[PDB]
């Protein structure tokens, strides 16, 4: 009734969705953006992968959308189908390793005055960095900047709109912990061209990870087979009559961490950190190589511990008082002493160095946990 | 509405201009097309089988004679867009890396000058199948060459004019980018019978390989070696450790091997070279081959591996007697011929691991050259 | 029976994008319900499933009930996808994948104006399982769906039983098991302070698992893996001297055997779900045997060794007799065995206490979920 | 002008876009079908899978198409997108194991007086017998059959151009194989009415010698340490027990080259040759080990007055000395020499036989190159 | 000429392509479906899903295709393209795990009559029963329903067409093996409605699995075992020298028997299995473990073994005998009488659980080999 006809088919005739509302030589389009991200299902530390989701909070403006007693009069706030809508090819700088999905086929917000808004439960895959340095416990911050794809600004422009954490709904069941996340606007121009390019929204993402089980086996092996070591060390004095069984555990605890480190090889490239970090092992360990190569070759280091009638009874008491200093030979090497003093040597150095391994481990977690 | 209706009208992009028909000012020699190539991007390498998945920002001009505007559409805004299927675009193909077909680098939008020229360039994430051959391996690691341009048309329909690629070249790879030259031409061929197609034929020369294999893997060959090194050292030390060191030929064996093993694997993924290879499993066997003569030299030789005055002189009889068995053993022995063992081990050591570095050295010294 | 007129009389009328509301302000009557059939993907460490689910659409829209042209022709009639108003449905809380074959499909028009329609859809989502759904005690799978397009004002969903299942077809093949399946239906408002309800549909899926294979695999090799060590622990007082350095082979062999379960079983859990408390018994269960393994060989390193003219010279011999005597007497007060026999059942009722600590309480962790 | 819009118009007017260049039932439309290959990237030996690029050069004439002064006499060539001809909706008999990528809807080559021209590149997933039967050195043929998935030979002929052109012609140089021959043959199976695929020959050789070096070593190297094990013996007899942890050792090693084995023809399997020997090798070195172990255990041992207490230390020692002679008169060298020369002729017979069987092998069965 | 144009275009135009040949309310559309597998590309027995080639013969009338002297006078039967065809929505009950490939856009033939016919070939993705008793010797018969997806025995019916074999095509290329199939019709009431459904075919697959190369490696280490712990029997019997020297082997070879859980249960869980095959390997391989354990805890079960100047010739001779005594006592330990009998004991154990272990072997040998 109420030009029923005249109205709707008016408004399909003379308007376009291709064009975009432009308003004089300036401000360009007024484009409102933002995050609502309300989960984060998949991510991968090692690829620096992020498939979660944001709705995309759009906000902007079309005069050509205001409306008299026929439009706005039929009902204050409409709805009007995306279509009609110019939509920015917007993209994840140094990220968007994924379509947006959820954005098409959606619905649009008009006012009576032309205020529109639409916020798309959009869900992607990203790319961001993490490097080796994301899951220390002093974090990385991903730079994650999203803004316009091919337009510049002498045709439309974006601008954040609030600030908002990224824990505001950060993943509870992550291998991570957030500490922080902001976000500012900046329009990029380039020295390469006069001309005033794209503008941008870059999040930055401050959040330390690292799960704990990787640790538990780490350090339990160590200490384990600082057990077999200690043991390495102690067994001389309490049983050198094994120093070859120390040859055995030696062979035993060699492939055992030279099979520890293809752990961590296949777990540290299949899970991503820090270089610096696997130095730790390596010396300490390497130590117990360096260690028991002097300590075992010094286990080793020992030549060889590792009338007449009258007259042969002199024959052999000299037979067996020949071979009784020499007994004492060997044992003139393994003097019991020094392997005293190569347990205690060590286990004060082992002591040390892992009072070291423990230092900056605990040095860098001093500079973690605040 | 300076005649705007009527003007685009007289566009009409699809309707009036033809965008089946691309604008050539009818045949002749060519529209003057040109190509500009910039990597936005290298995510993938896989040197074995020579196929690089990198992105590319397609930068591409032609002049579109019947996309010259007037007042109502040139000077109205002497700049606005139109997308692909209302603007010609070229044919561009990944001339010999495009065996992936590209994406979002597909009918985009385009960029519409004032006067007909047209702009159009999006992002292209494409694989293709550079010259890595097996001689993108040695030091100068070969020279990756790409070549692009409109596939469709010739050189009376087409003519494409010409970046470094480390602008983009990603950090995450294994390797490194020396070097990226860029220049255009044309070229016909033997069975066609005329010239065509321009193109933009862009070198990528790099290198590539880790410093941190050799880390690790180095590593414990100077501390394996000390070991049979020190297998050497320990014949004399203590050889009865007779079992014992056999076990840990086992276990040196056992770790051998396998750590082979591991090299396959990184090398399949990898086309390594057979100049590298040797010295690696070559050096390793040098110690397999002395453990087995570590085996034989280690356990090798043969041992070593008057009534009453009657009577005690039974005893002295048996005496002397097993002093020639308990001395038989010493004769076995060869204790003057140790420090020589390992002094002739030194020496050997000393010589193949200098002749490796030596070596290494010797082709380290003529790629610096 | 202007069988071709009304066709050709409605058709010129016919709305597409249009909604069947009566007016607008108390929407339409959606009817919704699904059956599963299938679950195709249970990848609880991530929380994500998909199933072929039997996506049950009605509702009314009398703006087609026919004449005797149509609708007495026959009460059925099954009009094109693109021809009706379709609910572009997805889990709130799962759906992670856009329907597949769950649109676009013949629907269902009777002669009132009745509509029916069924696709099968095979889809991907994202159920709880969150550090729990791999206990005896089972974290209900809630999967709310509903249109994401429209809010309750205009749509109304609704649904069936809340009581009665997901086992109705739940998959035999799954390493679990469903014991109940609760629906509700309901308005829109979370935690996030979203308003203008629009209804959705709950769906509870309380399951079980469980189902061991690897169980006495575990059970087995711990069995013979602890008589192993009992080896270790009894087979000293049988076993030779030849024999400290016989159980010293074990415990090499042992831990060889030990962390290869460590690497093989652990790799079990990241591919699949996780949770600590059967992770506690097993490696702590480990550790102790580990513990007292190379307390063991510490104990087989606790001891100190055992780790006329005719008459003089008659006089000195009766000496290396009985000298070496008070030697091989060393021996004596050095191995008389207390330590070693009472390790065995030292081990032995500690290896009961163990076993028992752990079975037991497997009896439990079984036994209040039960 | 001449007629121009009209020409033009009429042509457009009557010109049928989805229409056979050809009238009626006949002899058809004579299409050109010959493809230079660009080159292969993936061979699936194991599978028989081939995934290859090359150009689709189509050419039939379109008598339909000729023009007149302007785009005939005036422009003899003009390019114009296909997407209006029949197109071979080409799948391949054997091979054609996946869709068309750059083969179907893009522009056109066509001539004056109706010569259509189409050369487009393409990858194409195909499947050819390479079957488990690509490694032996005499390598086998196979068939790639190319024609079109819906049409039958009745309204078109297929026709070639060489049949020697060859397969090396595009041949990767990234492949670890080689190529002597690629014969052409056209078909009609008559099995089907519809005339159809056209038969291709690979006479493909694929030599990549890399491993089996290294492969070699073992084999002779592991050998060192058996004929060690066999030399051992009469080398250091107490090679007794070393000589069981050679084998324990020496049988992991080759069980762990069982397991890269089966995983390495995981994908590249084909005829058993140097396994089905190696097999043998394997057996051999395996039994001859444990046969020379129960040689090792065959041994059940081995595995007055005055003068009167000298009478009896006369008899101890010597008596007991035979007894303990009577253990060398059991354990003499006999067999070790025998059998260590047995073991001369097993492993140089063995030996020099797949050394043989393999040298046989690369030769003998390789001139089969056709 | 013949009403040329006027024949084809009256055609195009009183022509709905959607609408479906309904005729009266009676026997539904008649529409027949035969399947024809060409061949087999792969299949998953673990995830039970294949690839396969259908041609699917489908039949149906459309009296509205019948013609005179110009349709049918033109050309008797003739190729007509699928579009304007009415498509059943084919699908396969608890399959259908993918889209029929190549069914799309094909074509079709008309009779002078109107009788059509489209066979579009097809090579789709499958889903059917393996359960864990399809890998059995006893296979499982994969139960296949296909039939009318969308539509009603009212709307429509799909009706079979003949009795075909599935080892017709069978893979040769497959890891399985077939005893025969056979597909019946069905028409399905549901007790829900008092309506009547759909109609169906129904397959059976019915084969049998396991390539026998596994066969031999798997049970050959197995007597090889057996004749290590064979010699694990006679090597302490006649030689208890090697008792800790076979400890060795007690460690390599249950680690071996351990390292080859890893390789068969990725079969296990590579192919499934009917886990009753499972307990084949528990008892057995777990008795290689209660053997050892008792073997070696016996092996291991023993104690230590695994005038004056006339009396001082007395009291020195006294020396020797009483220590000539302990000599036998500890020998009085390692008897060699039933080392035998455990020999015996075992072996006939081994001949028992072997043959025994060859019983349900043979049993359901003679049940599968039938």
């Amino acid at each position: 009734s109420e030009h029923e006809t005249r109205l709707v088919a008016n408004l399909l005739e003379n308007y376009n969705k291709v064009i975009r509302p432009v308003e004089h030589h300036t401000h360009f389009v007024d484009i409102t953006v933002g995050l609502q991200l309300i989960q984060l299902i998949n991510v991968d530390e090692v690829n620096q992968i992020v498939e979660t989701n944001v709705r995309l909070r759009q906000q902007w403006i079309d005069v050509r959308l205001r409306w008299n007693p026929a439009d706005y009069g039929g009902i204050k706030k409409i709805r009007l189908p995306s279509d009609d809508v110019w939509l920015p090819d917007l993209v994840l700088y140094n990220n968007a390793d994924g379509d947006f999905a959820i954005v098409h086929m959606t619905k649009l917000l008009l006012d009576y005055t032309g205020k529109i808004m639409w916020t798309p439960p959009a869900i992607f895959k990203s790319y961001c960095e993490i490097i080796v340095t994301h899951f220390p416990f002093d974090q990385q911050n991903c730079t994650m900047k999203l803004g316009i794809w091919t337009y510049d600004g002498t045709k439309v422009s974006i601008s954040p709109e609030s600030d908002r954490p990224d824990l505001s709904t950060f993943m509870e069941s992550g291998e991570w912990v957030m500490k922080d996340y902001r976000g500012w606007k900046h329009w990029v121009y380039y020295t390469c061209c006069p001309d005033t390019p794209y503008l941008d929204i870059t999040y930055h993402f401050i959040m330390q990870r690292i799960p704990l089980y990787f640790v538990v086996n780490v350090i339990i092996p160590c200490l384990l087979f600082s057990f077999l070591t200690v043991l390495v060390f102690y067994l001389p004095t309490d049983s050198g009559e094994k120093m070859t069984l120390s040859i055995s555990v030696l062979l035993s605890l060699t492939v055992f961490l030279l099979v520890i480190v293809e752990l961590i090889p296949s777990t540290s490239s299949a899970v991503p950190l820090i270089g610096k970090y696997m130095l730790f092992t390596m010396i300490f360990v390497i130590s117990s190589i360096i260690v028991t190569v002097v300590v075992i070759n010094t286990h080793h280091r020992s030549p060889s511990t590792h009338s007449a009638i009258e007259g042969v009874k002199y024959i052999a008491e000299h037979m067996k008082s020949d071979e009784e200093s020499s007994n004492a030979a060997e044992e003139w090497k393994y003097v019991a002493m020094v392997i005293d003093h190569i347990l205690l040597c060590v286990f004060m150095l082992i002591c040390i160095i892992g009072t070291v391994s423990v230092f900056a481990g605990r040095l860098i977690e001093l500079s973690q946990e605040g | 509405v300076n005649e705007e209706e009527r003007l685009i009208n007289d566009l009409l992009i699809v309707n009036k201009y033809n965008k089946h028909v691309r604008p050539v000012k009818h045949n002749n020699e060519v529209v003057n097309i040109a190509l500009s190539l910039t990597l936005s991007n290298l995510i993938s390498l896989k040197e074995t089988d020579e196929t690089l998945t990198t992105n590319v920002w397609m930068d591409h001009a032609w002049y579109d004679h019947r996309l010259t505007w007037n007042a109502s559409e040139y000077s109205d805004i002497s700049i606005l867009r139109l997308r692909p299927e209302l603007i010609w675009i070229p044919d561009i193909v990944l001339q010999n890396n495009n065996d992936g077909q590209y994406n979002v680098a597909y009918f985009c939008n385009v960029l519409v000058r004032p006067n007909g020229y047209v702009t159009w360039l999006p992002p292209a994430i494409f694989r293709s199948s550079c010259p890595i051959n097996v001689l993108y391996f040695p030091f100068d690691w070969q020279n990756c060459s790409l070549k692009f341009t409109a596939l469709n048309y010739n050189a009376n329909e087409i003519s494409m004019d010409l970046i470094i690629d480390p602008e983009a070249f990603t950090e995450n790879g294994e390797w490194e980018i020396i070097h990226k030259p860029a220049k255009k031409n044309i070229y016909g061929d033997k069975f066609p019978n005329g010239t065509n197609y321009q193109d933009v034929t862009f070198y990528l020369i790099i290198r590539r390989k880790p410093l941190f294999y050799v880390i690790n893997f180095i590593t414990p060959c100077v501390l394996i070696s000390f070991l049979a090194a020190l297998a050497f050292y320990l014949p004399a030390e203590s050889g009865e450790k007779m079992s014992t060191a056999i076990c840990v030929l086992l276990a040196q064996a056992v770790f051998l091997l396998l750590t082979s093993q591991r090299l396959p694997e990184t090398a399949l993924a990898v086309p390594l070279i057979g100049k590298y290879l040797m010295f690696i499993m070559s050096l390793v066997t040098g110690v397999v081959v002395n453990c087995g003569i570590v085996l034989n030299f280690h356990f090798r030789t043969p041992s070593t591996h008057s009534g009453i005055d009657s009577t005690n002189y039974i005893v002295k009889q048996i005496k002397e007697k097993n002093a020639y068995d308990e001395e038989v053993g010493n004769w076995n022995l060869v204790g003057q011929t140790i420090d020589r063992l390992s002094m002739f081990i030194i020496t050997p050591v000393m010589v193949l691991g200098t002749i490796f570095i030596f070596v290494m050295g010797n082709f380290n010294r003529p790629p610096a050259k | 029976n202007e069988e071709g007129r009304l066709i050709e009389k409605l058709l010129g009328d016919y709305d597409k994008r249009i909604k069947p509301a009566k007016t607008l302000d108390h929407v339409i009557d959606v009817t919704l319900k699904l059956t599963l059939t299938n679950l195709i993907s249970l990848n609880e460490k991530e929380e994500a499933l998909t199933t072929n689910v039997w996506i049950e659409i009605q509702w009314n829209d009398y703006r087609l009930s026919w004449n005797t042209s149509e609708y007495e022709g026959i009460d059925l009639v099954r009009i094109p996808s693109e021809l009706l108003w379709l609910p572009d449905v997805v889990l709130e809380n799962n759906v992670d994948g856009q329907f597949e074959v769950a649109y676009y499909a013949n629907v269902l028009v009777y002669n009132d104006g009745s509509m029916y329609w069924l696709p099968p859809a095979i889809y991907r989502s994202t159920c709880p399982i969150a550090v729990t759904y791999f206990p005896f005690d089972w974290q209900n799978c809630s999967l709310v769906f509903r249109s994401q397009t429209y809010n309750a004002h205009e749509v109304n969903l609704q649904l069936s039983a809340e009581e009665g299942i997901d086992p109705e077809d739940f998959t035999e093949n799954g390493e679990w098991t469903i014991r109940h399946r609760p629906a509700k239906k309901n308005y829109n408002w979370q935690l996030t302070k979203d308003d203008i309800d629009f209804q959705e549909i709950i769906f509870f899926l309380i399951i079980q698992r469980k189902p061991l294979f690897y169980i006495i695999n575990i059970i087995a090799p711990c069995v013979l893996i602890s008589s192993l060590v009992v080896l270790v622990y009894f087979l000293p007082a049988q076993a030779g001297g030849q024999k400290c350095t016989l159980s010293i082979s074990v415990l090499l062999a042992q831990t060889i055997f030990l962390f290869l379960i460590a690497q093989k079983v652990p790799e079990t859990s990241l591919n699949v779900p996780l949770i600590g408390k059967y992770l506690i018994f097993v490696m702590f269960v480990s550790l102790v045997i580990v513990t007292n393994c190379v307390i063991v060989l510490n104990v087989s390193l606790r001891t100190p060794n055992t780790h006329s003219c005719v008459e003089a010279c008659n006089f000195i011999a009766k000496s290396t007799k009985e000298q070496n005597d008070s030697g091989s007497e060393n021996e004596n007060w050095v191995l008389i065995g207390k330590v070693i026999d009472k390790a065995c059942f030292w081990i032995a009722l500690l290896l009961f206490s163990l076993g028992t600590l752990a079975i037991f309480l497997t009896g439990h962790l079984n036994q209040v979920p039960e | 002008s001449v007629m121009e819009d009209t020409l033009l118009s009429v042509l457009f007017e009557n010109y049928n876009p989805k229409v056979r260049p050809s009238q009626t039932v006949g002899d058809k439309v004579t299409v050109r079908v010959g493809l230079t290959l660009t080159s292969l990237l993936i061979l699936n030996e194991k599978n028989e899978e081939m995934t290859t690029s090359v150009f689709l050069n189509l050419a039939w004439t379109d008598y339909r198409l000729q023009w007149d002064p302007a785009a005939y006499e005036g422009i003899k060539d003009l390019s114009i997108p296909s997407d209006d001809v029949w197109q071979p909706d080409i799948v391949l008999m054997n091979n054609n194991d996946g869709s068309f990528e750059i083969t179907l809807h893009v522009n056109v080559l066509v001539q004056h007086t109706g010569a259509v021209s189409w050369h487009p590149s393409a990858i194409y997933r195909s499947s050819c017998t390479i079957k488990v039967m690509y490694f032996p050195f005499d390598w086998q043929n196979c068939t790639m059959v190319f024609k079109s998935y819906t049409y039958d030979t009745s309204e078109v002929i297929l026709q070639h151009a060489l049949d020697a052109m060859i397969n090396q012609d595009a041949f990767t140089e990234n492949g670890q194989w080689s190529i002597e021959h690629k014969p052409s043959r056209k078909n009609w199976r008559s099995d089907d009415p519809s005339y159809e695929d056209v038969t291709f020959y690979l006479i493909i050789q694929r030599k990549p010698l890399f491993y089996i070096v290294y492969t070699i070593v073992p084999c002779i190297l592991i050998s060192i340490l058996a004929i060690l094990v066999f030399y051992l013996p009469p080398d250091a007899g107490e090679k007794m027990s070393l000589s069981i942890s050679a084998l324990l050792a020496l049988t992991v090693f080759l069980l762990l080259l069982a397991d890269k084995v089966p995983e390495t023809s995981l994908s590249v399997p084909i005829i058993i040759s140097y396994l089905m020997f190696i097999m043998i090798l394997v057996a051999f070195s395996v039994i001859l080990s444990v046969v020379v172990l129960n040689l090792h255990h065959r041994s059940p041992n081995t595995h007055e007055a005055v003068e009167a207490i000298k009478y009896i230390a006369e008899q101890l020692e010597s008596a007991s000395e035979f007894d303990d002679l009577k253990k060398d008169w059991q354990y003499v060298a006999m067999v070790a020499d025998r059998l260590f020369l047995y073991i001369f002729i097993t492993m140089c017979s063995i030996g020099t036989f797949s050394i043989f069987l393999d040298a046989s092998h690369n030769v003998p069965p390789d001139n089969p190159f056709a």
